């Protein structure tokens, strides 16, 4: 039932900021109590986690990007988005995002990514 | 934060074939491993959650354990459509981390 | 009284305490934020009313006792069943109550509840709930404790303890939610009968 | 003409289980578990929270160099700590 | 006689008789206790522990 | 039952002690909860056998 | 409904004994199974505990008086009495009886005094 | 046997302030404090028992807490009537003993 799915620009020069919007749809954005996250992969190496917004404006970062990044999302349209200024050769990636579920646990609540969108690729070039 | 250690970085192994991929944590994750499976062209799926739970719709043939620091993932009776990546995910803490990725060959 | 001869790091200063009520250490790495609560978790506030909560073992204040569960919802109502009595399903008409009757007769019908019986069971059902969540005691408790790396024995006992305690309470509970389920809704058709 | 006895229905949604039967729509339930959180570290009752931040309580009491901002020593409603603090 | 079910009936007649298991009211009491023996032993979690 | 720690093992008083305090809570619930099910069940089961 | 109300001589003189009675009405001294107490209060300080006794014979005292107090009970009336020997100044005081109830407790049984008596003076003089 | 301290020994305060009073036992007497209120002329009254609880027609603006060796009496919403002297009470041996009784005077 749930999917999410992305779009932008594709291609962001350098010094530019790069902005991405995540559509969600089966899943309200506000009242599931979820989080939500942003993922990408640059070419060659692994997953990296970007950051996330709560179903409210409670909003985390990855420490690396905290120069740089901002997360947001719009209640109205079921949508999450992604900026990031000042972008370089390094932030070429396959961006996704992802919904966040849990389990209950000895430990407190035991998160997991289920969800995911399909990504897209983000080119940063003169 | 608390890094990830992947190991081994690729294996190779035949249909049928029985391997391991394991998960080192700088810290006490206390059982919040989840395991990862991405094939080329897809975002990652997730295959285990909270070290050992199945993800509804993952095939039987996966499996795993582990405890504070230290978790496996277990794959037996390897078939031709298991090839991918898998990937180490913490969970434990807020700025969320993830291992290198171990790629899986199939013969 | 202090003495050395070598080897000293005196204090300069001590450390009066000047209020001694309770509180406890909170590993988190979030910050504090402009609001306010009666009840905090590391992953975040909770503003509750009800006896059970599942958002983390371990909490600063008055709060609600944690359980292992998604859900852990108490029926008071009726099975919700969509000219025909109980046997076919629910008059949908009536909002006076839960049992009632349909009175067809030559000046006009009109569904009316019986309020004897309605009041009989509907206290019935909110001293049923009272006596549910009442028996929960719970205090403020810095429930978290931190142990040395040689006292691993030690820090397996508490945290068997802990887990032994909530798999009990998460059993009872879940378990008192289903057999009382399963007697509300015998409650509720015996009562119509 | 006749008279019939019923009981309630209604439009409600809500469901529960019992022991020998689950996924039962009822026309009323009492949620009795807590689900949410808004997700904010915020002052017990009025009263602000130690905020140590990347200190560690050694660090802290010793007053470790980087922690010169603890020294004023407010009143708790908790303390706040990183886990794996650096300071 | 009966071993189609658990509750049924005798039917006598004149073409005749013959039991034979209610198999609407079987079948919901059937579900109703394995759904209970579930319950049951569902709710014992264990784990691997030295 | 009672048992003597020193003022170095406040760690382990309280781990005591939270354990004897858990088991009265649960022995104290399961005697009260098992009491009042079973005189509902009581009253039950003689107006039933009336019946 | 459970009140305790008080009488005495007045006037004791120095040396001579101090003899209270406290009447218990509403709840039966002897099947309660509650402790009774007396209390007493001197000019200017404040509340000093005497002694009490069970709802048998058994009987404990404040032990700065354990030379000179006596307490007893009549269960066919009802009736507590405090007996002070050598009575001086300092034993000029309003003197209260009153009931101890109990909260079963993790601790064990967590006494406290609800009914009280209106109380009486007690003068010593020449 | 076990002493109690009580402090302050006096209070002043307006009608509508919040105020506290604190007791202090020479020993652990585990959640077994009462407090009580005595009123001019009158034998004092319960308010407080083991440690938080309150008596039966005690105004909900009387509250308190506290553990072993420490304990608060809380008085919002002052009003006229709160006058009294407050006095802390050890159940926890035999031998009985109060605190000194704090005075309170309503502005
Ligand atoms: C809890 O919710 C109620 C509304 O139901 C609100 O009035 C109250 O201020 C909230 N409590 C806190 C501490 O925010
Ligand atoms: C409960 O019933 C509804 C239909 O009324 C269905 O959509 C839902 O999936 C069922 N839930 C479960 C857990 O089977």
């Amino acid at each position: 039932q749930v999917q999410l799915r992305e779009s932008g620009p594709g291609l962001v020069k350098p010094s530019q900021t790069l902005s991405l919007t995540c559509t969600v749809s089966g899943d309200s954005i506000s009242n599931g109590g979820l989080y939500w996250n942003w993922i990408r992969q640059r070419p060659g190496r692994g997953l990296e986690w970007i950051g996330y917004i709560y179903y409210n404006g409670v909003t985390t970062y990855n420490p690396s990007l905290r120069s740089r990044i901002a997360i947001s999302l719009e209640t109205a349209k079921n949508q999450l988005s992604l900026r990031l200024s000042s972008v370089s050769a390094a932030d070429t990636a396959i961006y996704y995002c992802a919904r966040e579920g849990w389990v209950p646990d000895y430990g407190g609540r035991n998160y997991y990514l289920d969800f995911w969108g399909q990504g897209t690729l983000v080119t940063v070039s003169s | 934060d608390i890094q990830m250690t992947q190991s081994p970085s690729s294996l190779s192994a035949s249909v049928g074939d029985r391997v391991t991929i394991t998960c080192r944590a700088s810290h006490n994750i206390q059982n919040f491993l989840n395991w990862y499976q991405q094939k080329p062209g897809k975002a990652p799926k997730l295959l285990i959650y909270a070290a050992s739970t199945l993800q509804s719709g993952v095939p039987s043939r996966f499996s795993g354990s582990g405890s504070r620091t230290d978790f496996t993932l277990t794959i037996s009776s390897l078939q031709p459509e298991d090839f991918a990546a898998y990937y180490c995910q913490q969970s434990y803490g807020l700025p969320r981390t993830f291992g290198q990725g171990t790629r899986l060959e199939i013969k | 009284n202090f003495e050395s001869t070598g080897n000293l790091i005196a204090p300069e200063y001590g450390f009066k305490i000047s209020k001694r009520g309770s509180s406890g250490i909170m590993k988190t790495e979030g910050t504090l934020e402009n609001c306010e609560t009666k009840c905090q978790t590391p992953l975040g506030a909770i503003n509750t009313t009800l006896p059970f909560h599942n958002v983390h073992p371990l909490t600063i204040g008055e709060c609600p006792k944690y359980v292992k569960s998604e859900k852990l919802v108490l029926a008071t109502g009726l099975r919700n069943v969509p000219i025909a009595g109980f046997i076919e399903g629910g008059w949908q008409g009536m909002v006076d109550g839960w049992y009632g009757y349909h009175h067809s007769n030559d000046q006009g019908s009109g569904y009316a509840a019986d309020k004897e019986s309605t009041q009989k069971a509907f206290d019935g059902i909110t001293n049923k709930v009272n006596s549910v969540i009442e028996k929960m005691n719970t205090q403020f408790e810095a429930v978290g404790k931190e142990f040395s790396n040689l006292e691993r024995r030690l820090e397996n006992l508490n945290k068997k303890m802990e887990d032994g305690f909530l798999d009990v309470w998460t059993y009872n509970a879940e378990l008192l939610v289903l057999m009382e389920n399963e007697r509300t809704l015998d409650f509720h058709d015996s009562n119509v009968k | 003409d006749q008279i019939c006895i019923g009981y309630h229905a209604n439009n409600s949604t809500e469901k529960v289980d019992t022991i020998l039967e689950r996924n039962v729509t009822v026309t009323h339930a009492k949620d009795i578990l807590e689900k949410t959180h808004n997700g904010k570290l915020c002052k017990l009752n009025g009263i602000p929270p130690l905020e140590l931040g990347d200190c560690s309580i050694a660090g802290w009491l010793l007053g470790n160099p980087e922690c010169d901002r603890l020294l004023s020593v407010p009143e708790w409603s908790y303390i706040m700590e990183k886990e794996n603090p650096r300071d």
